[PDB]
DNA sequence: TTGACTCAACATCCTTTGCTACAA
DNA sequence: ATTGTAGCTGGATGTTGAGTCA
């Protein structure tokens, strides 16, 4: 469950710049402590998110 | 410390977040190889791409079945394929060099230190893509994915191909410096991404890699594109080669270009345990949005002969954490050899001349458990049966080991009319396993369960689910909750409900 | 350049129902 | 005072990197 501010950041990077993945997983997953959690068990769910509003 | 850096590990609470951030990291790769995937699919690009193939090209990309040898076939196929792979390089009027290091995989270090500065965030969208394809311009990523586009708007089975780099788990060092002579040269002597094509004559996936190496194979043992060499895999760890389809399809198609899948990259995938095994398969089964095709089974017939040829491998460590196979020395002192069997095949030890060890395969290797253990898994010992291990163990102790078949389940007796529940001599029910609960009964885990048992006054047994150990020593059973018998099952539930009012 | 070693410091797995001393 | 409570697992095996040597 994230802000829309970052969402839009997340989907622009994975799609057109993965080049920047790393310091943004590295900034979002500090600010997104749950998100760890997450992503462990619920990968599907996160994968649909970001292909959402795609 | 200097101790602490000399031994080159770091903490386990390190160990846990980098295998996570591979985790998260890869799934975002694979994330952006589905998107880039459609784009490829592209209408508009398309209808363009699509001029720059010639009808006689055209032709050979969709050959005249061939009866008598359809092997004649398929070099027609590969002819197009190479043509293709001619005026791609003719259309693609400009390669950049990449920016910095691509979508090679980073070092820990450089990750930590990434999000400390600042960078240009040169952004890309859907169009510019499609605009960059058709000018011709952009780095080997781009161009690739532009030949596939190209592929598909001549209606051929093109697949955009994708070596996830995610940074290493399995690399433990704290200092994950790398040496920066020949470093770039080194890191772009292999692609990223590349393609396949489906040979219908011949029945096989036909790899081309019209950018790189510019070369098209047909992979039965060893791929050109399989990175080799130290120095090139410090950023070109082969692991997760995902393969993208029209269809949106998505395969984890690593086996192709794995030479030593089973030893030496299932050491280095998220894939290794259990876990992720199944975590792995839920990202896969997120990505593929189409039904199975009689190319899967070929694929997977290909597959499966590949992980039969793959054999025992050369050296001790890759016979570490096998799938498939053990070695003598390794097999735990809880296990013996399925009776009448032999070893599978040997090793020779590399370093000692005429040194060989015998190798066993997993299948013919049983695991026994002791009394004790079967019945943490609600499971007693047969009347006729006879241990097979007997092992000496301290609290020394002769602890007889049985195998799975001289065991039997254990059915617990069923409550009484009142439900009364049977016992044990501390007054409650060990129930390990959903086959340790009465057949007439059902188990109700919760905190206060206890307490609004004992209020409605009713019949019940406290469940001893696991044991806690500590303390300056000794262990101590978990209550987790309650057996009851099922007719009171809404009762406690509603007791439960309101707790708060007992 | 190769892996099989041994070393040394962790980690992870298997265990599977308290006992004594003392302050109140 | 004779009860209520604070304070006393772990050993066998597995994994990781360094370093050395044939």
């Amino acid at each position: 469950g994230l802000t829309v501010e970052d969402l839009l950041s997340l989907r622009q990077v994975v799609s057109g710049n993965p080049e920047a993945l790393a310091p943004l997983l590295e900034n979002i997953s500090a600010r997104y402590p749950q998100l760890r959690e997450h992503i462990m068990a619920n990968p599907e769910v996160f994968v649909s998110m970001l292909l959402e509003a795609v | 410390d200097a101790r602490r850096t000399s031994r080159n590990v770091c903490s386990n609470e390190e160990r846990k977040r980098r295998k996570y951030f591979h985790m998260l990291y890869l799934v975002c790769l694979m994330v952006h190889g589905f998107i880039r995937n459609e784009w490829i699919n592209s209408k508009r690009l398309s209808r363009k791409l699509s001029n720059l193939v010639p009808e006689k090209v055209f032709e050979l990309l969709h050959p005249q079945k061939d009866e008598e040898l359809p092997l004649r076939s398929t070099r027609k196929l590969l002819d197009g394929l190479k043509k293709c792979m001619e005026l791609w390089q003719k259309h693609w009027k400009i390669t950049k060099k990449y920016d910095n290091e691509g979508l090679y995989m980073r070092t820990w270090k450089e990750i930590e230190m990434s999000a400390n500065n600042k960078r240009k965030f040169k952004t890309l969208k859907r169009s510019d893509f499609l605009r960059a394809v058709s000018k011709g311009h952009g780095d080997p990523d781009i161009s690739v994915q532009g030949f596939v586009a190209m592929l598909r708007a001549c209606n051929v089975n093109a697949r955009l191909i994708m070596s996830c780099q995610p940074p290493d788990f399995t690399n433990m060092k704290i200092d994950t410096s790398l040496n920066g002579n020949n470093a770039y040269k080194d890191m772009v002597k292999y692609p990223i991404f590349w393609c396949e094509v489906w040979d219908k004559f011949s029945k096989k996936w036909i790899t081309v890699d019209p950018v790189n190496l510019k070369t098209i194979e047909q992979v039965r043992l060893h791929s050109k594109l399989a990175p080799k060499g130290v120095a090139c895999c410090e950023r070109n760890m082969l692991r997760y080669v995902i393969a993208y389809d029209r269809k949106y399809g998505c395969r984890d198609v690593t086996r192709r270009y794995a030479q030593w899948m089973n030893s030496k990259v299932r050491k280095r995938r998220i894939t290794k345990d259990d876990f992720g095994e199944k975590w792995f398969r839920k990202v896969i089964t997120a990505l593929h949005h189409r039904k199975r095709t009689k190319i899967d089974d070929y694929e997977d017939q290909y597959f499966f002969q590949r992980d039969e040829s793959e054999g025992i491998p050369d050296s001790v460590q890759d016979l570490k954490n096998h799938p498939y196979y053990v070695l003598e020395q390794d097999i735990k002192q809880t296990q013996i050899v399925k009776p009448g069997c032999k070893e599978c095949g040997y090793l020779k030890v590399h370093g000692k001349v005429g040194k060989v060890l015998k190798v066993y395969a997993k299948r013919d290797i049983a695991d026994l458990k002791s009394a004790r253990q079967w019945y943490m898994n609600g499971r007693i010992l047969k009347t006729g049966s006879r241990c097979k291990k007997v092992i000496k163990r301290t609290v020394e102790e002769d602890e007889r080991l049985y195998s799975f078949e001289d065991t039997e389940l254990y059915i617990p007796p069923l409550a009484s009319a009142s439900g009364e529940i049977t016992k044990n001599t501390f007054g409650n029910i060990e129930v390990f396993a959903p086959t340790m609960i009465p057949g007439n009964c059902c188990l109700v885990e919760n905190p206060v369960a206890i307490k609004a048992a004992r209020f409605l006054g009713v019949e019940f047994a406290p469940a001893v689910t696991s044991f806690k150990f500590e303390r300056g020593s000794t262990v101590k059973p978990v209550l987790s909750g309650i057996v009851v018998a099922k007719w009171l099952r809404e009762a406690i539930e509603t007791a439960i409900d309101g707790i708060e009012f007992i």
